[PDB]
């Protein structure tokens, strides 16, 4: 039974799954390693490795030198993984064909760069603000040499709107929508600030520790005090702050309440996710994350409301049946079947998925002739499809992140690294076409753009003949390929296409 | 006296749900072929499924299910349909999407790869 | 186990119209208005207004029946039982 894992804080648990286990042989992992999205990059001595979370290489960059000495490199959004030197900011966009782009200062004659945070810089005197736009600097509030007395990088963190910086004197909020400051604390010492995604705020003092989190000011929400010194604190994504002491990790809560995770080896560098706190050890990965009210009371250890018995029923049947047949006159067959319907679509090994999807299937025959929607069920069964699917080529997610982010920006990701059979695969089994002709445009665009020393009549009949299995018209604009052969020497084939 | 009660209960039950089907059909309808219900035949389930009685052999056709899909091939569904109460029993058995045939398709061992990655890719 | 295994099970119409109206319903040759109904749906979702309001209805006998047509022999909508 699952529930051995799950431990309890006050009215909730924690889950705590295994998913990736990448391998480096005594100390590949070093330090300065760079994770957002299953990319990870790390270096060793002179060359910078991307991976996923399955051990397996996906590129190689940094081969010969570009000068300027590298600080720092971070991701994105987007996965384009940016890198930021002394006096500019280099992108890059094409791995085995190299397409590095570097963004310059606007004027580098007096200052250069202090640091650089998710779409804001920030130079080393005269501390001002720039946001990052397209290609250029935007400017915003200029300092009066009067704002800040900060030491170090610990003193600022970003986010979506806000871009509270940490002082030593007096925290001042800068609205980024118009630049515009505002004092928000008068009397602190907080050396650490870490932000969430919905605005939530933590506040580390590393004196008489302990933490304050915020929604608004001169409102406390926990005066959680805390004991020795962390090392990563960091966030769960909306819902709590995240302590970690070498090897343990020690969740905390309303009334000063404590969960212990111990973990075998230790705890290297890690995230803060949407409802997810990723955990990057030496030898594998970690997904802890929180239980969900619907999913609580099947597998919880005693249960009494419908659900957690209709899976009793179905594990009684095929002995004794006419028992299995009387537990179904107790309990009213419609959050039952509905728990059991929504409780597999989160679910990880494909073999909880199966049993929960059976028992949901008997459920339904039992009730009213006409009184409950099927279309759940097909719903369910199709959504776990593509999930199944996604978890195999080595990119994993979640169903609450899928929503997040469309199938597009799926399979943007795996169209960045030159793997254009697998899309084509994804498309088919969604049962979509709309996202079809992306795919083949791109992949002509790069073949176009690749192998120089071809001839025009056998790339011209490869191109033609590969475009015979896509049968459908959206999105297959071929101008622009056109346009891209016509952009290089290639005339002839521009015509003929 | 309680396997007794039970008998007795699962016996009426059974003779109550004779002739008492009483499905209905909406005004125009259609399933899992998308044409229309009404062209070929009326194979229809609980819980509002239609079926043409052939995309549901073509299902199971092309079902994984090993043992149903060889036991309906003794009939080749050419060889010889007899009294045809053989098929009907072996065909009307699923729902065709709430049953076990689309369960048992949530893992996808299926990858098919023929060294044609030589082509449509890198 | 019977018992179970006999209430999931569908059932199909052998025969090809009703008794009291004629007609047909499954085999080659429906109305025409029917099929322009069908197209009226699923298409745009315009307007479903015609008198064609009539579901059939189907029974252990395979018989099939309208509602309409059997709502003429002063039948409620509760006992619906086929004619054999």
């Amino acid at each position: 039974n699952p529930s051995f894992d799950w431990e309890r804080l006050k009215d909730v648990f924690y889950r705590s799954r295994a998913i990736g286990e990448l391998k480096w042989p005594t100390q590949y992992e070093e330090f300065k390693c760079a994770l957002s999205l299953t990319v990870i990059a790390v270096e060793i001595q002179d060359f910078i490795q991307v991976y996923n979370y399955f051990g397996q290489l996906l590129g190689k960059i940094n081969l010969q030198r570009i000068h300027e000495d590298i600080i720092k490199f971070e991701f994105d959004k987007d996965e384009k993984l940016i890198l930021v030197t002394k006096s500019s900011i280099k992108i890059v966009k094409g791995w085995s064909p190299l397409t590095i782009e570097s963004v310059p200062l606007q004027d580098p004659t007096i200052d250069t760069i202090w640091d650089y945070h998710n779409g804001i810089m920030l130079l080393a005197k005269s501390r001002d603000i720039y946001k990052l736009n397209g290609n250029e600097w935007e400017l915003l509030y200029e300092n009066k040499d009067k704002k800040y007395n900060l030491l170090t990088k610990n003193h600022w963190s970003c986010n979506d709107d806000s871009i509270i910086l940490l002082d030593v004197d007096h925290v001042y909020q800068v609205s980024t929508s118009n630049g515009a400051l505002l004092k928000l604390i008068t009397d602190s010492s907080w050396h650490k600030v870490t932000i969430s995604s919905r605005g939530f705020i933590c506040l580390y003092n590393m004196k008489d520790n302990k933490l304050q989190i915020f929604r608004d000011p001169a409102r406390i929400l926990m005066e959680h005090n805390l004991d020795s010194t962390p090392d990563d604190i960091c966030w769960c994504g909306n819902d709590t702050v995240a302590c970690s002491f070498e090897d343990e990790i020690k969740l905390y809560g309303p009334d000063g309440l404590y969960v212990t995770f111990w973990y075998p080896f230790t705890v290297t560098n890690l995230r803060a996710e949407v409802d997810g706190l990723k955990v990057i050890t030496t030898e594998k990965i970690y997904f802890l994350s929180r239980v969900q009210p619907q999913t609580s009371n099947i597998f919880r250890i005693g249960s009494t409301e419908p659900g957690a018995m209709l899976v009793d029923s179905f594990s009684l049947l095929e002995d004794h049946a006419p028992k299995a047949i009387e537990i179904l006159k107790n309990f009213v067959l419609e959050k039952g079947v509905l728990d059991c319907i929504a409780a597999a679509i989160d679910e990880f090994e494909p073999k909880l998925q199966k049993m929960l999807l059976n028992a949901a299937s008997y459920g339904k025959a039992s009730l009213q002739y006409k009184s409950f929607d099927a279309s759940i069920f097909v719903n369910a069964c199709n959504t776990i499809k593509l999930l199944n699917c996604f978890r195999s080529f080595g990119i994993f997610l979640t169903v609450e992140e899928y929503r997040c982010i469309s199938l597009k920006g799926v399979i943007d990701r795996l169209l960045k690294y030159h793997r254009y059979y697998e899309c084509i695969q994804i498309c088919k089994l969604a049962n979509e076409r709309f996202l079809l002709g992306y795919v083949f445009t791109e992949w002509a665009k790069d073949k176009i753009k690749g192998s120089p020393d071809m001839e025009d009549d056998e790339l011209l009949d490869k191109i033609k003949s590969r475009l015979s299995v896509i049968d459908m018209t959206d999105t297959l604009q071929m101008v622009a390929v056109a346009k891209v052969a016509y952009l290089e020497g290639r005339f002839q084939l521009s015509r003929n296409l | 006296i309680n396997s007794k009660n039970l008998k007795v209960e699962i016996n009426t039950e059974i003779s109550k749900f004779n002739e008492i089907y009483r499905i209905l059909e909406p005004g125009k309808s259609c399933d899992e072929c998308g044409k229309f219900l009404q062209i070929k035949k009326f194979i229809v389930f609980p819980c509002g499924h239609c079926f043409h009685w052939n995309c549901i052999i073509r299902v199971i056709l092309n079902s994984n299910d090993y043992n149903l899909r060889q036991k309906t091939e003794n009939f080749l569904k050419a060889k010889s349909k007899h009294n045809l109460n053989d098929l009907e029993n072996i065909i009307v058995e699923k729902c065709g999407l709430c049953s076990d045939i689309n369960i048992n398709k949530i893992d996808q061992p299926i990858s098919i790869d023929e060294t044609e990655l030589a082509k449509w890719n890198e | 186990q019977q018992y179970r295994k006999f209430l999931s099970e569908g059932w199909s119409i052998h025969t090809d119209d009703c008794e009291i109206c004629g007609k047909k319903i499954w085999g080659a040759g429906l109305d025409p208005l029917l099929f322009l109904a069908w197209e009226n749906v699923q298409r745009h979702q315009d307007m479903i207004s015609v008198d064609l309001k009539t579901p059939l209805v189907i029974f252990k006998c395979h018989h099939g029946f309208h509602q309409t047509c059997l709502e003429n022999l002063a039948q409620k909508p509760d006992e619906y039982s086929c004619l054999i």
